[PDB]
Protein backbone atom coordinates (compact mmCIF):
# COMPACT_ATOMS: atom_id res chain seq x y z
CA UNK A 1 0.00 0.00 0.00
CA UNK A 2 3.02 2.33 -0.22
CA UNK A 3 2.56 3.32 3.45
CA UNK A 4 5.43 4.47 5.65
CA UNK A 5 6.96 1.90 8.03
CA UNK A 6 6.25 2.24 11.75
CA UNK A 7 9.01 4.26 13.40
CA UNK A 8 9.79 5.57 16.88
CA UNK A 9 10.31 9.37 16.97
CA UNK A 10 13.52 10.30 15.20
CA UNK A 11 14.98 12.00 18.27
CA UNK A 12 14.48 8.77 20.21
CA UNK A 13 16.19 6.77 17.46
CA UNK A 14 19.14 9.14 17.12
CA UNK A 15 19.78 9.24 20.90
CA UNK A 16 19.34 5.45 21.05
CA UNK A 17 22.15 5.12 18.52
CA UNK A 18 24.31 7.46 20.63
CA UNK A 19 23.56 5.61 23.88
CA UNK A 20 24.11 2.16 22.35
CA UNK A 21 27.59 3.14 21.19
CA UNK A 22 28.49 5.34 24.15
CA UNK A 23 27.48 2.61 26.62
CA UNK A 24 30.04 0.29 25.00
CA UNK A 25 32.88 2.75 25.46
CA UNK A 26 33.04 3.46 21.71
CA UNK A 27 32.49 7.21 21.82
CA UNK A 28 35.25 9.26 23.48
CA UNK A 29 34.33 11.78 26.18
CA UNK A 30 33.11 15.01 24.58
CA UNK A 31 33.39 13.61 21.08
CA UNK A 32 29.95 14.40 19.60
CA UNK A 33 29.91 17.71 21.48
CA UNK A 34 33.28 18.61 19.89
CA UNK A 35 31.98 17.80 16.41
CA UNK A 36 28.84 19.81 17.01
CA UNK A 37 30.99 22.87 17.91
CA UNK A 38 33.18 22.36 14.82
CA UNK A 39 30.14 22.10 12.59
CA UNK A 40 28.45 25.14 14.10
CA UNK A 41 31.28 27.50 14.74
CA UNK A 42 34.33 26.56 12.57
CA UNK A 43 32.99 25.28 9.25
CA UNK A 44 31.60 28.49 7.83
CA UNK A 45 30.94 30.39 4.58
CA UNK A 46 32.71 33.33 6.22
CA UNK A 47 35.93 31.42 5.33
CA UNK A 48 35.04 31.10 1.66
CA UNK A 49 34.06 34.78 1.66
CA UNK A 50 37.54 35.63 3.04
CA UNK A 51 39.12 33.62 0.22
CA UNK A 52 37.00 35.38 -2.43
CA UNK A 53 37.82 38.85 -1.07
CA UNK A 54 41.53 37.97 -1.05
CA UNK A 55 41.32 36.73 -4.66
CA UNK A 56 39.48 39.89 -5.72
CA UNK A 57 42.18 42.17 -4.30
CA UNK A 58 45.33 40.01 -4.89
CA UNK A 59 45.94 38.82 -8.47
CA UNK A 60 48.69 36.43 -7.37
CA UNK A 61 46.42 34.75 -4.81
CA UNK A 62 43.58 34.66 -7.39
CA UNK A 63 45.81 32.72 -9.74
CA UNK A 64 46.83 30.30 -6.99
CA UNK A 65 43.23 29.74 -5.86
CA UNK A 66 42.22 28.94 -9.47
CA UNK A 67 45.14 26.61 -10.21
CA UNK A 68 45.76 24.93 -6.85
CA UNK A 69 42.78 25.60 -4.64
CA UNK A 70 43.98 23.16 -1.99
CA UNK A 71 47.25 25.08 -1.55
CA UNK A 72 45.44 28.44 -1.42
CA UNK A 73 42.98 27.22 1.21
CA UNK A 74 45.83 25.64 3.17
CA UNK A 75 47.54 29.05 3.50
CA UNK A 76 44.54 30.07 5.61
CA UNK A 77 44.44 26.78 7.49
CA UNK A 78 40.93 25.95 6.22
CA UNK A 79 41.45 22.41 4.87
CA UNK A 80 39.29 19.89 6.69
CA UNK A 81 36.83 16.99 6.46
CA UNK A 82 34.87 17.21 3.17
CA UNK A 83 37.35 19.89 2.11
CA UNK A 84 40.73 18.36 1.46
CA UNK A 85 40.92 18.64 -2.37
CA UNK A 86 39.57 22.04 -3.31
CA UNK A 87 38.81 23.43 -6.75
CA UNK A 88 37.59 27.02 -7.14
CA UNK A 89 35.68 27.73 -10.38
CA UNK A 90 35.72 31.21 -11.87
CA UNK A 91 32.65 33.08 -13.07
CA UNK A 92 33.30 35.35 -16.07
CA UNK A 93 31.20 37.71 -18.22
CA UNK A 94 30.16 34.66 -20.26
CA UNK A 95 30.06 31.90 -17.61
CA UNK A 96 28.11 31.25 -14.42
CA UNK A 97 29.07 28.23 -12.28
CA UNK A 98 26.76 26.40 -9.87
CA UNK A 99 27.49 23.48 -7.55
CA UNK A 100 25.31 20.52 -6.53
CA UNK A 101 25.62 16.96 -5.19
CA UNK A 102 22.87 15.22 -7.16
CA UNK A 103 23.57 11.90 -5.41
CA UNK A 104 23.48 13.22 -1.78
CA UNK A 105 24.77 16.55 -0.43
CA UNK A 106 28.51 16.77 -0.96
CA UNK A 107 29.80 20.24 -0.18
CA UNK A 108 33.11 21.88 0.75
CA UNK A 109 32.17 21.91 4.46
CA UNK A 110 35.09 23.84 6.00
CA UNK A 111 34.80 26.87 3.70
CA UNK A 112 31.10 26.86 2.75
CA UNK A 113 29.65 25.45 5.97
CA UNK A 114 27.48 22.34 6.10
CA UNK A 115 24.90 22.40 3.33
CA UNK A 116 21.49 23.89 4.05
CA UNK A 117 18.23 21.97 3.75
CA UNK A 118 17.42 23.44 0.35
CA UNK A 119 20.71 22.26 -1.22
CA UNK A 120 19.98 18.72 0.02
CA UNK A 121 16.42 18.86 -1.28
CA UNK A 122 15.22 16.46 -3.94
CA UNK A 123 14.04 19.51 -5.88
CA UNK A 124 17.53 21.01 -6.16
CA UNK A 125 19.25 17.63 -6.69
CA UNK A 126 16.86 16.66 -9.52
CA UNK A 127 16.42 20.02 -11.25
CA UNK A 128 19.59 22.15 -11.18
CA UNK A 129 21.55 19.73 -13.38
CA UNK A 130 18.88 19.87 -16.12
CA UNK A 131 17.31 23.34 -15.81
CA UNK A 132 19.74 25.49 -13.86
CA UNK A 133 18.59 28.73 -15.52
CA UNK A 134 14.97 28.21 -14.41
CA UNK A 135 16.04 27.03 -10.92
CA UNK A 136 18.23 30.10 -10.41
CA UNK A 137 15.47 32.36 -11.75
CA UNK A 138 12.94 30.92 -9.31
CA UNK A 139 15.49 31.39 -6.51
CA UNK A 140 15.88 35.13 -7.37
CA UNK A 141 18.91 35.13 -9.75
CA UNK A 142 18.46 36.00 -13.38
CA UNK A 143 21.15 34.71 -15.73
CA UNK A 144 20.95 36.12 -19.22
CA UNK A 145 21.00 33.92 -22.30
CA UNK A 146 24.42 35.42 -23.19
CA UNK A 147 25.88 33.46 -20.31
CA UNK A 148 26.75 29.74 -20.27
CA UNK A 149 25.64 28.03 -17.05
CA UNK A 150 27.95 25.26 -15.94
CA UNK A 151 26.82 22.93 -13.19
CA UNK A 152 29.46 21.02 -11.23
CA UNK A 153 28.04 17.79 -9.80
CA UNK A 154 30.12 16.82 -6.72
CA UNK A 155 30.33 13.11 -7.41
CA UNK A 156 33.81 12.28 -6.05
CA UNK A 157 36.35 13.92 -3.75
CA UNK A 158 36.78 17.31 -5.41
CA UNK A 159 35.10 19.94 -3.25
CA UNK A 160 34.16 23.12 -5.03
CA UNK A 161 33.67 26.77 -4.38
CA UNK A 162 32.53 29.44 -6.85
CA UNK A 163 34.68 32.51 -7.31
CA UNK A 164 31.95 34.98 -8.35
CA UNK A 165 32.60 38.05 -10.48
CA UNK A 166 33.36 41.16 -8.47
CA UNK A 167 30.49 43.64 -8.86
CA UNK A 168 30.83 47.20 -9.98
CA UNK A 169 30.54 49.77 -7.25
CA UNK A 170 33.10 47.96 -5.00
CA UNK A 171 36.29 49.56 -6.37
CA UNK A 172 38.75 50.21 -3.59
CA UNK A 173 36.75 48.36 -0.90
CA UNK A 174 38.70 46.70 1.84
CA UNK A 175 38.84 42.89 2.14
CA UNK A 176 36.44 43.15 5.12
CA UNK A 177 33.92 45.19 3.12
CA UNK A 178 34.13 42.75 0.21
CA UNK A 179 33.77 39.69 2.46
CA UNK A 180 30.45 40.97 3.73
CA UNK A 181 28.76 40.74 0.31
CA UNK A 182 30.04 37.21 -0.45
CA UNK A 183 27.32 35.00 0.99
CA UNK A 184 26.99 31.23 1.29
CA UNK A 185 24.74 31.27 -1.76
CA UNK A 186 27.39 33.12 -3.78
CA UNK A 187 29.92 30.40 -2.91
CA UNK A 188 27.47 27.63 -3.97
CA UNK A 189 26.75 29.65 -7.12
CA UNK A 190 23.02 30.29 -6.97
CA UNK A 191 23.49 34.00 -6.03
CA UNK A 192 25.53 36.89 -7.39
CA UNK A 193 27.16 39.26 -4.82
CA UNK A 194 24.97 42.37 -4.32
CA UNK A 195 26.16 45.89 -3.70
CA UNK A 196 23.84 48.20 -1.60
CA UNK A 197 22.02 51.07 -3.29
CA UNK B 1 23.01 1.18 -8.05
CA UNK B 2 20.13 2.59 -10.13
CA UNK B 3 18.27 3.68 -7.00
CA UNK B 4 15.86 6.48 -6.37
CA UNK B 5 18.74 8.51 -4.91
CA UNK B 6 20.02 9.03 -8.47
CA UNK B 7 17.79 12.09 -8.88
CA UNK B 8 19.55 14.30 -11.40
CA UNK B 9 17.27 14.79 -14.38
CA UNK B 10 14.10 13.47 -12.74
CA UNK B 11 11.12 15.60 -13.78
CA UNK B 12 8.05 16.58 -11.78
CA UNK B 13 9.56 18.22 -8.71
CA UNK B 14 8.44 21.71 -7.71
CA UNK B 15 10.32 24.77 -6.56
CA UNK B 16 13.50 24.56 -4.59
CA UNK B 17 12.48 25.69 -1.04
CA UNK B 18 14.78 28.74 -0.92
CA UNK B 19 15.26 32.15 -2.37
CA UNK B 20 18.74 33.63 -2.50
CA UNK B 21 20.23 34.72 0.83
CA UNK B 22 17.09 33.80 2.74
CA UNK B 23 17.43 32.79 6.32
CA UNK B 24 18.38 29.11 6.60
CA UNK B 25 18.27 29.17 10.41
CA UNK B 26 20.84 27.44 12.64
CA UNK B 27 23.15 24.70 11.44
CA UNK B 28 21.09 22.15 13.38
CA UNK B 29 17.32 22.57 13.66
CA UNK B 30 16.91 19.88 16.31
CA UNK B 31 19.07 18.81 19.23
CA UNK B 32 19.84 15.37 17.76
CA UNK B 33 20.89 16.47 14.25
CA UNK B 34 24.64 16.62 14.93
CA UNK B 35 24.58 12.94 15.95
CA UNK B 36 24.55 11.19 12.55
CA UNK B 37 27.72 12.89 11.26
CA UNK B 38 29.45 12.79 14.63
CA UNK B 39 28.75 9.06 15.04
CA UNK B 40 29.70 8.46 11.41
CA UNK B 41 33.10 10.01 12.22
CA UNK B 42 33.37 7.86 15.32
CA UNK B 43 32.77 4.85 13.08
CA UNK B 44 35.26 5.83 10.40
CA UNK B 45 38.03 7.52 12.34
CA UNK B 46 37.88 6.08 15.88
CA UNK B 47 36.50 2.57 15.40
CA UNK B 48 37.71 1.89 11.82
CA UNK B 49 34.41 0.09 11.31
CA UNK B 50 33.47 1.41 7.88
CA UNK B 51 34.42 3.95 5.22
CA UNK B 52 32.59 7.13 4.26
CA UNK B 53 31.75 5.38 0.97
CA UNK B 54 29.96 2.64 2.93
CA UNK B 55 27.85 5.38 4.56
CA UNK B 56 26.81 6.72 1.15
CA UNK B 57 25.93 3.18 0.00
CA UNK B 58 23.94 2.22 3.07
CA UNK B 59 21.79 5.35 2.58
CA UNK B 60 21.31 4.32 -1.06
CA UNK B 61 20.11 0.97 0.32
CA UNK B 62 17.18 2.44 2.20
CA UNK B 63 13.94 0.96 0.89
CA UNK B 64 12.94 3.40 -1.89
CA UNK B 65 9.68 4.71 -0.40
CA UNK B 66 11.45 5.02 2.97
CA UNK B 67 14.23 7.08 1.36
CA UNK B 68 11.72 9.38 -0.33
CA UNK B 69 9.83 10.23 2.87
CA UNK B 70 12.82 10.62 5.21
CA UNK B 71 14.51 13.93 5.95
CA UNK B 72 18.20 14.15 5.18
CA UNK B 73 19.79 13.89 8.63
CA UNK B 74 17.43 11.04 9.59
CA UNK B 75 18.63 9.05 6.57
CA UNK B 76 22.12 9.17 8.10
CA UNK B 77 20.83 8.08 11.54
CA UNK B 78 19.27 5.10 9.78
CA UNK B 79 22.38 4.47 7.64
CA UNK B 80 24.94 4.65 10.48
CA UNK B 81 22.70 2.44 12.69
CA UNK B 82 22.44 -0.07 9.85
CA UNK B 83 26.19 -0.23 9.40
CA UNK B 84 26.72 -0.69 13.16
CA UNK B 85 24.38 -3.70 13.05
CA UNK B 86 25.87 -5.14 9.86
CA UNK B 87 29.42 -4.81 11.22
CA UNK B 88 28.42 -6.66 14.44
CA UNK B 89 28.91 -3.66 16.76
CA UNK B 90 25.27 -3.17 17.68
CA UNK B 91 22.10 -5.26 17.49
CA UNK B 92 18.75 -4.09 16.15
CA UNK B 93 17.18 -5.40 19.38
CA UNK B 94 19.20 -3.04 21.51
CA UNK B 95 18.56 -0.10 19.20
CA UNK B 96 14.80 -0.69 19.36
CA UNK B 97 14.87 -1.29 23.10
CA UNK B 98 16.69 1.99 23.67
CA UNK B 99 14.54 3.88 21.17
CA UNK B 100 11.33 2.55 22.71
CA UNK B 101 9.91 1.42 19.38
CA UNK B 102 10.58 0.45 15.79
CA UNK B 103 13.88 1.32 14.17
CA UNK B 104 13.75 -0.08 10.64
CA UNK B 105 17.11 -0.15 8.84
CA UNK B 106 18.35 -0.03 5.29
CA UNK B 107 17.94 -3.15 3.23
CA UNK B 108 20.73 -5.71 2.84
CA UNK B 109 23.10 -5.19 -0.07
CA UNK B 110 22.36 -7.20 -3.17
CA UNK B 111 25.90 -6.82 -4.52
CA UNK B 112 29.32 -7.72 -3.19
CA UNK B 113 30.75 -4.73 -5.06
CA UNK B 114 33.49 -4.85 -7.67
CA UNK B 115 37.23 -4.27 -7.67
CA UNK B 116 39.07 -1.29 -9.07
CA UNK B 117 39.36 -2.07 -12.78
CA UNK B 118 42.69 -3.55 -13.90
CA UNK B 119 42.67 -1.79 -17.29
CA UNK B 120 42.25 1.95 -17.34
CA UNK B 121 43.73 4.93 -19.18
CA UNK B 122 45.45 8.06 -17.92
CA UNK B 123 43.67 10.90 -19.71
CA UNK B 124 44.93 14.43 -20.42
CA UNK B 125 43.10 17.76 -20.31
CA UNK B 126 41.29 18.34 -23.62
CA UNK B 127 40.86 14.65 -24.45
CA UNK B 128 37.44 13.27 -25.38
CA UNK B 129 36.19 10.42 -23.19
CA UNK B 130 33.05 8.32 -22.99
CA UNK B 131 31.55 7.12 -19.74
CA UNK B 132 31.66 3.33 -19.84
CA UNK B 133 28.28 1.83 -20.70
CA UNK B 134 28.15 -0.39 -17.65
CA UNK B 135 25.56 -1.25 -15.02
CA UNK B 136 26.71 -1.67 -11.41
CA UNK B 137 24.15 -2.94 -8.86
CA UNK B 138 26.29 -1.93 -5.85
CA UNK B 139 27.75 1.44 -5.07
CA UNK B 140 28.99 3.63 -7.92
CA UNK B 141 29.76 7.37 -8.14
CA UNK B 142 28.46 7.72 -11.68
CA UNK B 143 24.99 9.36 -11.99
CA UNK B 144 22.99 7.59 -14.69
CA UNK B 145 22.52 10.76 -16.76
CA UNK B 146 26.15 10.52 -17.93
CA UNK B 147 26.36 6.70 -18.57
CA UNK B 148 27.47 6.19 -22.22
CA UNK B 149 27.82 9.94 -22.87
CA UNK B 150 30.83 11.80 -24.28
CA UNK B 151 32.56 14.77 -22.79
CA UNK B 152 35.97 16.47 -22.53
CA UNK B 153 38.51 16.35 -19.74
CA UNK B 154 38.90 19.68 -17.93
CA UNK B 155 41.01 18.38 -14.96
CA UNK B 156 42.85 15.28 -13.80
CA UNK B 157 43.22 15.26 -10.04
CA UNK B 158 46.70 15.30 -8.58
CA UNK B 159 45.58 12.91 -5.84
CA UNK B 160 44.13 9.41 -6.04
CA UNK B 161 41.46 7.68 -3.99
CA UNK B 162 40.01 4.20 -3.48
CA UNK B 163 37.49 3.13 -6.11
CA UNK B 164 34.01 3.70 -4.60
CA UNK B 165 32.53 0.52 -6.05
CA UNK B 166 34.97 -1.52 -3.93
CA UNK B 167 35.49 0.66 -0.78
CA UNK B 168 31.72 1.32 -0.52
CA UNK B 169 31.37 -2.41 0.10
CA UNK B 170 34.31 -2.67 2.51
CA UNK B 171 36.37 -4.66 -0.04
CA UNK B 172 40.16 -5.04 0.04
CA UNK B 173 40.67 -4.35 -3.66
CA UNK B 174 39.69 -0.72 -4.13
CA UNK B 175 43.24 0.29 -5.18
CA UNK B 176 43.53 3.97 -6.03
CA UNK B 177 42.63 6.08 -9.01
CA UNK B 178 42.55 9.77 -9.85
CA UNK B 179 39.28 11.35 -10.91
CA UNK B 180 38.55 13.58 -13.89
CA UNK B 181 36.38 16.64 -14.29
CA UNK B 182 34.47 15.67 -17.44
CA UNK B 183 32.56 18.47 -19.14
CA UNK B 184 29.43 17.47 -21.03
CA UNK B 185 27.35 19.71 -23.21
CA UNK B 186 23.83 20.00 -21.76
CA UNK B 187 22.38 18.69 -25.05
CA UNK B 188 24.60 15.58 -24.80
CA UNK B 189 22.85 14.68 -21.51
CA UNK B 190 19.27 15.89 -22.04
CA UNK B 191 18.86 16.60 -25.80
CA UNK B 192 16.63 19.63 -26.34
CA UNK B 193 15.02 19.31 -22.87
CA UNK B 194 17.39 21.46 -20.81
CA UNK B 195 18.03 25.21 -20.35
CA UNK B 196 21.67 24.85 -19.26
CA UNK B 197 25.04 25.05 -20.92
CA UNK B 198 27.39 22.39 -19.61
CA UNK B 199 27.60 19.92 -16.72
CA UNK B 200 30.91 18.83 -15.20
CA UNK B 201 30.90 15.42 -13.51
CA UNK B 202 33.87 14.31 -11.34
CA UNK B 203 34.39 10.76 -12.57
CA UNK B 204 36.82 8.08 -11.39
CA UNK B 205 39.25 6.89 -14.07
CA UNK B 206 37.64 3.40 -13.99
CA UNK B 207 34.32 4.84 -15.25
CA UNK B 208 35.90 6.25 -18.43
CA UNK B 209 37.20 5.08 -21.81
CA UNK B 210 38.60 6.86 -24.85
CA UNK B 211 35.82 8.23 -27.02
CA UNK B 212 35.17 6.77 -30.50
FE1 LIG C 1 26.65 14.50 -1.32
MG1 LIG D 1 17.83 5.99 -12.46
MG1 LIG E 1 11.77 -7.30 14.74
MG1 LIG F 1 43.95 -6.80 -23.40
Amino acid sequence: ENAAPAQAPVSDRAWALFRALDGKGLVPDGYVEGWKKTFEEDFSPRRGAELVARAWTDPEFRQLLLTDGTAAVAQYGYLGPQGEYIVAVEDTPTLKNVIVCSLCACTAWPILGLPPTWYKSFEYRARVVREPRKVLSEMGTEIASDIEIRVYDTTAETRYMVLPQRPAGTEGWSQEQLQEIVTKDCLIGVAIPQVPT
Amino acid sequence: MDGVHDLAGVQGFGKVPHTVNADIGPTFHAEWEHLPYSLMFAGVAELGAFSVDEVRYVVERMEPRHYMMTPYYERYVIGVATLMVEKGILTQDELESLAGGPFPLSRPSESEGRPAPVETTTFEVGQRVRVRDEYVPGHIRMPAYCRGRVGTISHRTTEKWPFPDAIGHGRNDAGEEPTYHVKFAAEELFGSDTDGGSVVVDLFEGYLEPAA
